[PDB]
């Protein structure tokens, strides 16, 4: 029936988020915290 | 076109925007709206370095910060009048469960390799008693998938589809009757309780999913 | 006629796992309360773990409801 | 035993127990300091804000 | 350190100081504290009973009318009692039967005095009981 | 604002991805063999 | 006919899960009392963190109510 | 006709649902009493909590017995 | 003929609720005993409150018994 | 062979309900044991209040078995 | 065999009613063990009441087994 | 078949009664163990009492197995 | 059609132990919470042990539901 | 036929008695662990008989299982 | 067309017995957790006792599930 319609179509976001957030999301907080550490020193 | 693409489109449009748009201009001050991430990410890192402590903390902590939000966002469709977290089917947890368990066995097989027979017996029960301990270690490894697979899924599915039962049954709490008064108006108050229950359960279940993932991963990433 | 009602009976029987889950969750809440009273300060280091356990039970409690629903509809 | 309700303190209870236990003994055990343990001449007169040492009742 | 050390130093005259032992079983406030060796970190106010301090030699029994035995993590039992007692002088008949009853005369005093002396009401019975 | 830093998941997250690919293949096979639908 | 009354029996069976909510709803109060006795101070913070669990406890019977209703109407 | 038998049997089976509200109030009273002995200064605070705990606990037993009564008379 | 048989069987099953009251009044009185031993004086406000708890507890078994008697006749 | 059969089966069923006396006795019995363990001097007034509890605890078996005899005849 | 097998079914149904006593007697037994660990000076007097407790607990098992046997022979 | 059907089903129903003994004997054993740990002197004054308590607990389970032994034959 | 009805009946019977699994797991979490409130330093030596235990406690119930699963399809 | 069917059903149902075995195993193991915590030098003191008590509780479950074993057997 | 039906029913009903082991492994885990909280150094000595308890506990549920599936297969 409907098995090959959301399996890959759903896990695509799961595969992509690794390249997306890691260079995109956590980069913001990491750079901000590191810069605030620089001001702390 | 396809309904599944439209379902995933909300994630594809929210994931980039909530960090590339909710912030004012990517400023370090932490906006009032940006206080949300400013509180969430630090608690996330606390557990990430905590639960996966050691040199294994940096191995996949970014993977944790990634994998945590996917299910939480996908289940966010629970409070709409026609709400659907993955069209009441949501085979997605199957994708994230057994594959991650096999990834744990690989972290025992790709990095730990042939030492993989030196983890199922945490403390003792030597050759005179090893098989009994392995008999439950196998069950634990098998069911760790189902503990994070469909568990948050069942919680979300029930907390959302309880509204269907609520509507179908108490359509006539007050619509057309002489019971529209204080007599039966208390039965219709369960819907908001179900909404609060689903809302708390989803977030707590996403956090628990992340924690269970970390607990399973560090067990096969640090052999005792 | 019996085949259809069989699912209704099976769901009713499988839907009795709610009580033990409720008992356990109340137990977790009780221990949290006790730890808060005896140890007012360290309460924060356990409240997160407290919710972690509360969900760790309530998820299976609702899993019982779901397994009943699979026979209920 | 009844130190819980209306006594003075744990020291009062254990000291009365000491007095009785010494009473549960003859002279061949009770040394001289047991006499001062029984003969307590400490005269307790709780003072006040206006330096009112009311009455030096033996402790 | 192996074994178990006891510090039985009452405010009258110190008896034991860290000496090794196999058992120091005593009547705690909530129950019977049979700490034999090592014990665990827990210190209890004590109830009038018998402290059969089982050294490497025989267990000397002395009906002790109170104290607290601090079970320090070093298998040290700091038993800061309030009274001392022998394995022979703490054993008698007439001194343990008439003294409490004569003290029951003091129980005829007012309410707070009787509340205080209620401890002495059963104080002497413990010594005659643990004398064996 | 937005950058693309060098996030290593190619040689770090390779094993989980390989396992997930095997799982997707097994799901495809069960879409024809185990479930026969 | 042969299925509707069976659904009624299934509703009654699903209702027997209310014992979990019942036991928990007062185990929470027991924890509150124990806190009040042991820590009269911390009981103030506990009541906000215990009443919710007592309310959270009732969800166990709430599942019972829903199951019975779907099997009784 | 068998609907009556099924309703009676279902009410009897659901007549086990109030056991939790039974021993529940028991544990509530147990802790309240043990604490009141532990501290009489908490006796006043326990009762303003004991009543709320007991009534709220028995509310579920009342709901389960109402489920039976609907299958008993209604 | 089946209705009377069902009434009898359901009456027997509804008698199961006596277990909860038997344990519950027992727990209340047990707490009274423990509290009296630990704190003799508070028995004055406990034993009356113990009776009140007995009333709030054994009423459950009373309700179950009354329902069972109503169903048996 | 219907009504008498159900009388026998339900009589067997209600007999498990007598198990509540097992906890009815146990709670007060452990209370007395612990009370003597704590304040043995209170053993005099312990059974003085434990007697009423024992009477009300066997009373659960009494009322359930009275219903049981009502069914058995 | 219709009603005789019914007596068999009821007798089997009663046959686990010994659970209440099988837990309550063990409860009184562990209570006595705790008392001895606590008030070891009263173990002999406790046994003169511990036997009574074990009997009053096993009384439930006896009441259950007798009712089971009434339909077992 | 019905005769053997009941002689098997009721047999299985009586058979689960061994649970009560499996809990009861273990409880007494555990209680004696903890008493010895928290009272080394209590081992000598409780070990024969410990065996006696194990017997006093396993009696219900022996009763439970006895009915199955008769039922099968 | 009887086989499918009975498969439904069995799948309704397996899912009761999930109550006990939830009770046990949430009790384990409760005990971890209380022990941590007792010894905050005991977190490292405790939390892994309970995470190992309670996960298996809930896994027992999940595998028990697996019994209902296979008969369900 | 039907007799063997009820034999199978009872063999399945009697297996519920394993709960008492599990709880007894819990009681013995847990209280032994606690006793080891309280008096660490009691581990050797109680190992000779506490393991026997666990074996006794386990043999009770063995007596619970033997009936089902004969049920599959005769 | 019933032996398969009854095998399914019994196989489903067999899942109740593993609840004891599922709650009990967590019970032993709780006791070990508290023991380490009181005494962290006892964790090493109890881990052997922990294996001893876990093996003697989980076997009842494991063999329960194995026997439940075996009578179906």
């Amino acid at each position: 029936f409907y098995f090959m319609n959301q399996l890959t179509y759903g896990f695509l976001l799961m595969i992509t988020l690794l390249i997306l957030f890691s260079q995109f999301f956590l980069p913001m907080i990491l750079r901000l915290y590191v810069s605030r550490l620089f001001i702390s020193k | 076109l396809t309904t599944f693409s439209l379902y995933t489109i909300i994630v594809l449009l929210v994931i980039t925007s909530l960090y590339t748009l909710t912030n004012n201009n990517n400023k370090i001050i932490g906006s009032r709206w940006l206080i949300s991430q400013e509180a969430i990410y630090d608690t996330i890192m606390n557990m990430t370095k905590g639960q996966i402590g050691g040199k294994n903390w940096g191995l996949y902590f970014p993977m944790i910060f990634t994998l945590f939000m996917f299910i939480f966002i996908a289940n966010l469709i629970s409070m709409i009048p026609y709400s659907f977290a993955l069209s009441a089917h949501l085979v997605f947890i199957i994708s994230l469960s057994i594959v991650i368990w096999l990834g744990n066995t690989i972290l025992g097989l790709y990095k730990h390799g042939w030492v993989f027979f030196s983890l199922f017996v945490p403390a003792g029960t030597p050759l005179p008693l090893v098989p009994l301990l392995v008999i439950i270690e196998t069950l634990s490894y098998f069911a760790r998938a189902i503990s994070l697979g469909l568990r948050l899924g069942s919680n979300i599915l029930a907390g959302h589809l309880l509204m269907v039962i609520l509507a179908g049954l108490t359509f006539n709490f007050m619509l057309i009757n002489l019971f529209t008064l204080v007599f039966g108006f208390v039965p219709l108050a369960m819907i908001l309780a179900i909404m609060m229950l689903e809302f708390a359960i989803g977030i707590i279940q996403g956090y628990v999913w992340a924690i269970l993932t970390a607990s399973y991963l560090k067990d096969a990433v640090y052999l005792h | 006629q019996l085949v259809l009602a069989a699912k209704y009976i099976g769901a009713g029987i499988s839907t009795i796992g709610l009580l033990g889950a409720g008992i356990g969750i109340a137990i977790v809440f009780a221990a949290l309360i006790n730890g808060v009273s005896r140890n007012p300060s360290i309460k924060d280091t356990v409240f997160p773990m407290a919710i972690l356990g509360f969900a760790l039970s309530e998820a299976t409690g609702l899993f019982c409801l779901m397994v009943s629903f699979l026979l209920l509809f | 035993s009844a130190w819980r309700k209306a006594g003075i303190s744990y020291a009062a209870y254990l000291n009365v127990a000491a007095q009785a236990i010494r009473s549960s003994l003859k002279t061949e055990l009770q040394t001289a300091s047991v006499l001062n343990r029984s003969q307590t001449d400490a005269f307790y007169t709780q003072y006040k804000n206006g330096t009112a040492a009311s009455e030096p009742t033996p402790i | 350190s192996s074994g178990l050390k006891l510090q039985f130093a009452l405010p009258h005259e110190t008896l034991y100081s860290g000496s090794e032992v196999t058992q120091v079983n005593l009547p705690a406030k909530s129950g019977r504290i049979g700490v034999l060796a090592n014990h665990v970190p827990t210190v209890e106010q004590l109830l009038p009973g018998v402290v059969e301090v089982m050294e490497g030699s025989n267990s000397k029994k002395f009906f002790i009318s109170g104290g607290f035995a601090t079970v320090q993590p070093d298998s040290q039992l700091c038993v800061t009692a309030i009274e001392a007692f022998p394995l022979e002088s703490f054993s008698q008949e007439n001194i343990k039967n008439l003294l409490a009853e004569a003290k029951k005369n003091v129980s005829s005093s007012d309410a707070r005095e009787a509340a205080e002396a209620a401890i002495q009401v059963e104080v002497l019975e413990n010594l005659q009981s643990v004398l064996k | 604002m937005l950058k693309r830093f060098p996030t290593p998941i190619l040689k770090v997250y390779w094993p989980f991805f390989v396992a997930g690919a095997a799982v997707y293949y097994g799901m495809s096979k069960a879409a024809d063999l185990s479930s026969n639908t």
